[PDB]
C-alpha cells in the first residue's frame, strides 16, 4: 500500500549545467544584434 | 530620435502600466 | 503562491512608478511642444 | 522489460524554468520595443519591408519561447 523511499533527482549538477541554457539564449541574442549589417 | 515616437512610446507604457496596476490590485481576495 | 505582502508592496511600488511616468510626460511635451 | 530502460529526465532542468523565462522574455520584450518604435518614427516612402519582417520574426519567437515558459514555470505542463 505504502510505495518507498522517494528517488533523487538525476536532472542536473551546479556551476556547469544550470547556466549553460541561459548562456546559450544569451549567445544568440548576440550574434541576432549583428544582422544591422 | 524624433520626441514624437518616444512621446507615443511613453504613452503606450504607461497605458499597459495603467492596466497592470487595475488588474494586480484586485486579487487581494484570490 | 504569492502573500499578502509581496503583492501589497508590488502595487504600492507600481502605483508610484505609474505617477512618475505621468510627471515625466509633461515634462517631456512642455519643454518640446 | 522494465529494467533494460532508464528513468526519464526533463530535457529541461526544473529548477531552471524560471530563471530560462525572464532571459528570454525580457529580450523579446526588448525586440517588441524596437518594433514599435521604429512603427511610428518612420514616414511611408522610408520604411524597409524586410527589416520589419525579420525584427517581427526574431521578436514573435523569443516571446514565443519566453511565454512557453512561463507558461510551463506557473504549472500547466503543456
Ligand atoms: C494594451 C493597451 C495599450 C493602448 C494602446 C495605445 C497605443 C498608443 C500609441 C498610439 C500612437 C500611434 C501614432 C501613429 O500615428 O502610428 C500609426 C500606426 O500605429 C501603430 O504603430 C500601432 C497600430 C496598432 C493598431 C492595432 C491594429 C489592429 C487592427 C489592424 C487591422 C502610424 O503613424 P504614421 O504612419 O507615421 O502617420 C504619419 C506621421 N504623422 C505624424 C504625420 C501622423
Ligand atoms: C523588467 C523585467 C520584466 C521581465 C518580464 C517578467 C515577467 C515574468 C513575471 C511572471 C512571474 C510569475 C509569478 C510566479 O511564478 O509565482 C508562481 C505563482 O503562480 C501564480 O498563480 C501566479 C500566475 C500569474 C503570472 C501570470 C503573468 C503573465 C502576464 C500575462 C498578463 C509560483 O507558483 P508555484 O507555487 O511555484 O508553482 C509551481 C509548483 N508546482 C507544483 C505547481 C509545479
Ligand atoms: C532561442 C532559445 C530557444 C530555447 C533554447 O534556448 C535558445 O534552445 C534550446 C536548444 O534546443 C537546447 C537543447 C539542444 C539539444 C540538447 C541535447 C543534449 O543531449 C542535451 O544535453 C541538451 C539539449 C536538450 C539542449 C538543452 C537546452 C535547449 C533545449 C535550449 C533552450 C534553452
Ligand atoms: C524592457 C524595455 C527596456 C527599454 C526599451 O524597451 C524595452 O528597450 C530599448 C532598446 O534598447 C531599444 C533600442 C534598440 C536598438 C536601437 C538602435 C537604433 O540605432 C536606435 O535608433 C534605436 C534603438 C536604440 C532602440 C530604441 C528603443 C529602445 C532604446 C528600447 C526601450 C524602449
Ligand atoms: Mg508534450
Amino acid at each position: 500500500v505504502q510505495s518507498g523511499p522517494r528517488t533523487p533527482n538525476p536532472y542536473a549538477s551546479d556551476n556547469s549545467s544550470l547556466m549553460f541554457p541561459i548562456l546559450v539564449a544569451f549567445g544568440v541574442f548576440i550574434p541576432t544584434l549583428f544582422c544591422l549589417c | 530620435s524624433q520626441p514624437a515616437g518616444w512621446q507615443s512610446l511613453l504613452s503606450f507604457t504607461i497605458l499597459f502600466l495603467a492596466w497592470l496596476a487595475g488588474f494586480s490590485s484586485r486579487l487581494f481576495a484570490v | 503562491m504569492i502573500t499578502d505582502v509581496q503583492l501589497a508592496i508590488f502595487a504600492n511600488m507600481l502605483g508610484v512608478s505609474l505617477f512618475l511616468l505621468v510627471v515625466l510626460y509633461h515634462y517631456v511635451a512642455v519643454n518640446n511642444p | 522489460e522494465l529494467e533494460a530502460m532508464s528513468r526519464y529526465t526533463s530535457p529541461v532542468n526544473p529548477a531552471v524554468f524560471p530563471h530560462l523565462t525572464v532571459v528570454l522574455l525580457a529580450i523579446g520584450m526588448f525586440f517588441t520595443a524596437w518594433f514599435f518604435v521604429y512603427e511610428v518614427t518612420s514616414t511611408k516612402y522610408t520604411r524597409d519591408i524586410y527589416k520589419e519582417l525579420l525584427i517581427s520574426l526574431v521578436a514573435s519567437l523569443f516571446m514565443g519561447f519566453g511565454v512557453l515558459f512561463l507558461l510551463l514555470w506557473v504549472g500547466i505542463y503543456v
